[PDB]
């Protein structure tokens, strides 16, 4: 009915963690979720599969489904991650929202320009941008700083990277076109490789999400591995909450969202979930 | 299409100055060699016209220039922000510049105004074009841990800290029943403005400061007596804000959010906000 939700999500540890469901249901701080299971990797067939999800975003989805008062069918995105325009069509989570297919999406969903022409997004409920991350000692300031945009004007010159085909590198593709060729042959197959390269000296700083960084900072065995301050964050923007434009669940979701920061509710979740021992 | 702004004096958002002898700006140019945009912005002094410029006139020029849309500036009569308060009963009105935007005085906000639930049930804010927090200033040499320091959450009047009266950081204090003892002390303390508590801690007349922290590392880098202790207690951002029937409001949210993609907001901060630690 007019008060139970369609809501797409996707799984991405500690935002939405994805578990096998046990006694046939979700126990614990854990919510029912589907997943379109393919049957193979040359079809479309697949089934659907009910699994149990929870974390960080699935935290908030229970606020927001006691306060604002609806009731949800949570989903996995099968197609697609968070939303990128193929071929002048969305995939992802942003496509389920712009084709209607759910009234919300839920998850690690950074607002930016593009993305706000085809959908609402609620206030950001997550602050994030383009960090840096460095082994301390290293000393550098945010994104523009000059050892980044002329590394050649400094000895030695700095080796720091991205990974490639993501948001980051397309920012700065578009901002500073030569650090983005400097960087092309310092770029990092993903994230965990790239603390690796930190951490045993082959890179000395590496630029990315700031949630991410921040997240994985917090975690780093030994506390060596650090970000810099949130005041040098290039491009800042938030994870929020997408809805179909024009959405009659907007306002509602946006003062529930308000009222959790301002009653320290907001800085709860990130403890329990995103705050780790460094 | 010729919009009322209401803004108010605070650095170095908003630098407030004397017009020269001819009713025009003085030509300057920042430090860095960029031209200061300069408008006439009347306000109390009986009403004048006066000289505005910075981060915010900054970024209107930006707005006014890319949704084609001319402008007045003006001054917030009663220098505040704006807070919700009951009329002598019943009705509850608000002040500053929330009351000037609900009244008509002025179509749109153009300052460092934070957006929290209490405002936005009556208006709509944009997605944020900067994103701080709240922090506490007090006189090199004086020892506070922070926002828990048992001096602050025992207050008593050997040690004086306050806010400003009518703003966020009142509503934030005002809204939490186990902040009511520390509410109680700060009402007693409160001041008209920031510059004005910013000199009482230089005066050593207030001992501690609750402000932005936007604003609060700004005037510790001008003046090396102030520093700020305990980093972020919390986390909000400054929207720009506008009536629930704006037509501009959808593209005001799109021109800020291509704004911090696209560097534009990196160079304001470099301008205005940014500076080096004493
Ligand atoms: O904006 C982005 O770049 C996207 C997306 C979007 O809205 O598209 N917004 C969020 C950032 N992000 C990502 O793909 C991304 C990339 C890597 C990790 C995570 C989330 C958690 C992790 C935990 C451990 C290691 C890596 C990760 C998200």
């Amino acid at each position: 009915d007019d008060n139970h939700l369609s809501i797409v999500t996707l799984e991405e540890a500690p935002f939405v963690i994805v578990e096998d469901i046990d006694t046939e249901t979700c126990v614990r701080n854990t919510v029912p979720c589907r997943k379109f299971v393919k049957i193979n990797n040359s079809t479309n067939e697949g089934m659907n599969v009910k699994k149990c999800c929870k974390g960080f975003c699935i935290d908030i989805l229970k606020k927001l489904s006691r306060t604002v008062k609806f009731t949800y069918d949570l989903y996995l995105v099968t197609n697609g991650k968070h939303g990128k325009k193929v071929n002048n069509v969305w995939n992802g989570m942003i496509g389920e929202v712009v084709y209607q297919r759910a009234v919300m999406a839920v998850g690690s969903l950074t607002i930016n320009e593009e993305r706000s022409e085809v959908v609402d997004f609620s206030v950001p409920f997550v602050e994030t941008g383009i960090s840096v991350m460095v082994s301390r000692g290293t000393q550098v300031t945010g994104l523009s700083d000059k050892k980044f945009q002329r590394p050649h004007d400094y000895s030695p010159p700095f080796r720091f990277g991205t990974v490639p085909n993501g948001s980051t590198e397309r920012n700065i593709r578009n901002n500073y076109p030569y650090m983005h060729q400097y960087m092309t042959r310092f770029n990092q197959r993903g994230v965990e490789d790239a603390l690796v390269s930190l951490k045993t000296g082959k890179l000395d700083a590496f630029i990315y999400d700031a949630a991410v960084l921040n997240y994985k900072a917090g975690r780093d065995e030994g506390c060596k591995l650090v970000t810099i301050g949130s005041g040098y964050i290039f491009a800042t923007t938030g994870y929020g909450i997408a809805l179909q434009k024009g959405s009659p669940w907007k306002r509602q979701i946006d003062l529930a969202l308000l009222q959790f920061v301002g009653d320290g509710e907001m800085e709860e979740l990130e403890t329990l979930w995103l705050t780790g021992i460094c | 299409t010729r919009l009322k702004i209401v803004t108010i004096h605070q650095e170095p958002f908003v630098y407030v100055k004397p017009t020269m002898s001819d009713g025009t700006c003085k030509e300057e140019f920042t430090v860095n060699g960029d031209p200061v945009k300069k408008v006439i912005c009347t306000g109390p002094n009986h009403t004048v016209p006066q000289c505005c410029y910075g981060f915010c006139i900054d970024l209107l020029i930006k707005l006014a220039r890319t949704m084609n849309f001319t402008y007045e500036v003006h001054l917030v009569a009663d220098g505040k922000f704006g807070t919700q308060e009951r009329v002598n009963s019943n009705k509850k009105e608000w002040n500053g510049m929330m009351g000037e935007l609900l009244s008509g005085q002025a179509d749109m906000i153009v300052a460092p105004l934070t957006i929290n639930n209490e405002r936005a049930q009556y208006i709509e804010f944009s997605k944020p074009f900067k994103y701080q927090g709240l922090t506490i200033l007090v006189k090199k040499g004086t020892r506070i841990t922070g926002i828990n320091d048992p001096r602050l959450r025992n207050p008593s009047d050997k040690f004086i800290y306050a806010t400003v009266k009518q703003s966020s950081v009142d509503i934030y204090f005002r809204r939490q029943v186990e902040l009511s003892t520390m509410y109680r002390h700060m009402e007693k303390h409160n001041y008209e403005s920031a510059a004005e508590a910013i000199q009482a801690v230089r005066d050593n007349k207030l001992h501690a400061f609750i402000w932005d922290s936007a604003v609060l590392e700004f005037e510790a880098s001008q003046k090396c007596d102030l520093v700020t202790t305990g980093e972020l207690f919390f986390r909000s951002g400054f929207g720009i804000g506008m009536r629930k029937d704006s037509p501009w409001k959808q593209n005001v949210s799109l021109s800020i959010l291509k704004s911090h993609e696209n560097g534009f907001m990196e160079d304001l901060d470099k301008t205005w906000v940014r500076y080096q630690e004493c």
